[PDB]
RNA sequence: AGGAAACUCUGGUGGAGGCUCGUAGCGGUUCUGACGUGCAAAUCGAUCGUCGAAUUUGGGUAUAGGGGCGAAAGACUAAU
RNA sequence: AAUGGAUUAACGAGAUUCCCACUGUCCCUAUCUACUAUCUAGCGAAACCACAGCCAAGGGAACGGGCUUGGCAGAAUCAG
RNA sequence: GUCAAGCGUUCAUAGCGACAUUGCUUUUUGAUUCUUCGAUGUCGGCUCUUCCUAUCAUACCGAAGCAGAAUUCGGUAAGCGUUGGAUUGUUCACCCACUAAUAGGGAACGUGAGCUGGGUUUAGACCGUCGUGAGACAGGUUAGUUUUACCCUACUGAUGAAUGUUACCGCAAUAGUAAUUGAACUUAGUACGAGAGGAACAGUUCAUUCGGAUAAUUGGUUUUUGCGGCUGUCUGAUCAGGCAUUGCCGCGAAGCUACCAUCCGCUGGAUUAUGGCUGAACGCCUCUAAGUCAGAAUCCAUGCUAGAACGCGGUGAUUUCU
């Protein structure tokens, strides 16, 4: 017999299975569409989610009521030290898909990245890539031909890069490593560009620019084994109910005499791969610079790191990003940035953004002061201030 | 933009941070924090509360 | 709103569901307004339609004049008592929740208003602006 | 104290009631809670009824099976 | 109409309706605590049991775990 | 559905369509009694998924006794959605109101080791009628124990031997899939209409429903038993503390969390219906027969989720005085 009063599917089934990811570093499924008219350049980036904060700016959409008025917006901050390019691989295409035929690395490597190759590093000979360097230590002994092979073949190229987890304030010492597709120019140009960029930093001033809409790709925060009621948004059953109300009551009919997949069920919430899009960048900023927190309107020399620091992160002394809104992922976590796939204009992706003020107050409480100068000014001296 | 002054503590209210209250007599109060808000709802006197600017300036401290 | 939506509205946090009694602010004879419906309301299962500031509604009078009592009438909210958030992030709330009788088009059957109102309603319903003492 | 009188009222004492609130206690409404292969062959918890009596109770004593006892439910008569 | 009728103050863990208050009953859920479950050491039952345990249609005692035709099919397993 | 006397100002067919007639469905109710009486837990609601379409709305279209608006009929279409309440145990019905619209139904009349137990459906009891009486009444009322999963499967999540070992980077078979609807301004009081009234596409800003994240802000939560205070009591008094099933209050960070907060929610192709291009048969003509164009909430891809644990690839290091 039919459902007496209608209502929709609780939850979304495209996002199934709701299971723990394969990694703490979300796979980038898809990059943009390669084009040759442009120059060779990256199409992605890596950083570490630091936290959120709040800003002020003057909206401009001709027809709103806050047109040419102030707003206040929640932004999310990423610490993006420049990634060390080492290596590239070449993907030839088959009816069975793209396929790597070669992975060319660089001669010299950092302890962080070969640590990522290792697990127990403190008891190790640190024997890695030595015979690769000895394939190096000559002009081109067994490298030039791999490169020219990649030139003769390999419709697609992906550059291997790694992060600077020691430049971060974290406590890992184990670099993150990944690939990025290049979507510019020709293949020979891509590979020689990468050869030039072996062992070399690359930075966000080169990959991105303000008022660009992007995708944030990351793994969403783990919440353990969880009931159906938070995991799906199901109605709490009523008070008088023997044996539990944080449940689904019927989980299927007599026939088919099975539990349908679409029914809700308890289990893992979080640590899930997610790919959110259309996150306008509001500011690139520099580690090797002060006044990161200061707009043209404020001009009070102050960086972005609030008083007492980011909660669970620390400081932003590297190059960093401020993007509108939330993103998948929690603090201290990796994040994979990405150019869009589609030239969304919409009078929302083109809205040019200039900022006014940036909350650099303490998130470890309810902070009244953006600066200890301001603090001492408002308060006067103190007993400790001899 | 501008910054404002808690009715109770007399503190700068940077934009968004804090609550606002509009009594039936159209008096618009602002509160940096639920602390001040809750005291206000308790109908306390900041001149009697010690950490407040009013007590500070009424006892002539930081002159 | 719909009909008398002089422009648009931004969402406001919702605190006045059906069953809510809210004060009447105007000079129409009333004392209270029992909300029973909302215009432009959403249709979801075992969800109570909730009113807002500016939301026209259908209401009844449980207390007041026997010409107004025992019949529905359109009414408009001007006060909410539920902290909502404007685009400048200011979280603001009144102490009370009230409204005013109207016609379907939005013109107050009453000729005045007793207290403060919301700038959203004042910008969306011009007759309320006309009969407004103070706005915020 | 008032009143013409008839007789009416006021303050106190005093300490009645199959009265009342409410503990012990006797019970056992609701939660149709807990448990429901139990602590338990009927309990645990909170909430409840009543609490000086047509009260509660020990011990002795009488009534024995188509019989007994029953403020009466076909209830009880050694988990029957 | 003492197979009692019609009222009836007071009383009722009686049945019922409405109003005030109140409220997480609810819109709409969230959070916290102790005991569990969980893992360990040690102890250590029971119910139940043709054989066992993947679906669809068919026909068939007219609603198959088994037969028929198909789909499929990869050790051993933990929590629920 | 067929047929069409008639209605429809005139006209059978725009729309209806009596008398007659052919079929379908099993959502009723009968009829039957095949299974089931060494028991298949028995109405409804709640919850929750999935399916059909005989499509209520939404997408695109055709016809009209369609000027416009509004409406009616019909096609592809079940992608997507289909409410809140009053009374009733109710299915159903009837009303109120919003609504884009508030369509019908199935899954053992879906679903009780999922709830509840109003109703029905034991035992107590009351009334009425029937009965000499004990007693009867799908007649009415009231009170009346809702047991067990630790096994297998299914399901959700989670490990995992074996592939020469180990680590890293990848591919992507297959499966899943999602975004939905409305309003306002403008177009425009224009078109259209004698007048009355009264559109539309594009554009902009907003919202409904659903989803996926996040916790800067606000709110909540508070065993931070962090700070302060309060009562009773104990420690000779003070200072500082214990007990009060976390003693109580106010504040309360962090963390968790909220349409109670915020942010985001893609674009290309083939197609249906339909309208058509050339075009014969049928020396004309015809969207069709060969060929062919555009065309939808459709379909498939883009994209998104998992990654075959018996699908694969690339790369690094590969044990000695064992």
């Amino acid at each position: 017999s039919h459902r007496k009063y209608e209502a929709p599917r609780h939850g979304h089934l495209g996002f199934l299975p709701r299971k723990r990811a394969a990694s703490i570093r979300a796979r980038v499924k898809a990059f943009p569409k390669d084009d040759r008219s442009k120059p060779v350049a990256l199409t992605s980036f890596l950083g570490y989610k630091a936290g959120m904060t709040t800003i002020v700016r003057d909206l401009d959409r001709p027809g709103s009521k806050f047109h040419k008025r102030e707003v206040v917006e929640a932004v999310t901050v990423v610490d993006t030290p420049p990634v060390v390019v080492v290596g590239v691989v070449g993907y030839v295409e088959t009816p069975r898909g793209l396929r790597s035929l070669t992975t060319v690395w660089a001669e010299h490597l950092s302890d962080e990245v070969k640590r990522r190759f290792y697990k127990n590093w403190y008891k190790s000979k640190k024997k890695a890539f030595t015979k690769y360097s000895a394939k190096y230590a000559q002009d081109g002994a067994g490298i030039e031909r791999e490169l020219a092979r990649i030139k003769k073949y390999a419709s697609v190229v992906r550059v291997l890069v790694h992060t600077q987890i020691r430049k971060t304030p974290l406590a890992q010492k184990k670099a993150h490593l990944a690939e990025i597709q290049l979507n510019g120019g020709s293949i020979s140009e891509k590979v020689d560009w990468a050869r030039e960029h072996f062992e070399k930093t690359v930075a966000v001033d080169s990959v991105f620019e303000q008022n660009e809409m992007i995708d944030a790709i990351a793994v969403t925060k783990g919440h353990g084994f969880e009931g159906v009621t938070h995991r799906w948004g199901t109605k709490k059953l009523p008070r008088k109910t023997h044996r539990g109300l944080r449940k689904v009551a019927c989980i299927g009919a007599w026939h088919p005499a099975h539990v349908m997949w679409s029914v809700a069920r308890a289990g893992q919430r979080g640590y899930h791969s997610r790919t959110s899009i259309n996150h306008k960048i509001y500011r690139v900023g520099k580690g090797d610079d002060e006044a990161n927190g200061a707009t043209s309107f404020d001009r009070t020399k102050k960086t972005i790191t609030p008083m007492g620091g980011f909660v669970h992160y620390g400081e932003i002394k590297n190059d960093f990003i401020m993007v509108k809104g939330c993103i998948p992922g929690n603090r201290k976590r990796i994040v994979t940035l990405r150019k869009s796939l589609y030239t969304n204009t919409s009078r929302k992706a083109l809205e040019e953004v200039s900022l006014k003020w940036i909350d650099t107050a303490s998130k470890f409480g309810k902070g009244r002061f953006q600066t200890p100068a301001e603090k001492h000014a408002f308060m006067g001296t103190l007993k400790k201030d001899l | 933009m501008k910054v404002e002054i808690d009715s109770f503590s007399g503190a700068k209210i940077y934009p968004g941070r804090g609550t606002l209250f509009v009594r039936g007599d159209s008096k618009i109060f602002r509160f940096q924090n639920s602390k001040s808000a809750s005291l206000f709802k308790q109908r306390k006197n900041p001149r009697r509360i010690a950490w407040t600017v009013l007590f500070r300036k009424h006892h002539k401290k930081g002159i | 709103s719909g009909n008398g939506a002089q422009g648009t509205k931004f969402r406001i946090s919702l605190g006045l569901p059906v069953g809510a009694i809210m004060n009447c602010a105007d000079n129409s004879g009333a004392r209270n307004l029992y909300i029973i419906a909302v215009k432009g309301s959403g249709s979801r299962l075992n969800r109570l339609p909730a009113a807002s500031l500016g939301d026209m509604v259908m209401a009844t009078v449980k207390k007041g004049k026997p010409e107004l009592r025992k019949k529905v009438m359109p009414a408009i909210v001007v006060r909410q008592a539920k902290s909502w958030r404007r685009r400048d992030g200011v979280f603001l709330y009144f102490e009370d929740n009230a409204g005013v009788i109207a016609n379907p088009k939005g013109e107050m059957k009453g000729s005045a208003i007793t207290g403060p109102v919301g700038k959203e309603c004042a910008d969306l319903w011009p007759r309320v602006a006309s009969n407004s003492g103070v706005v915020v």
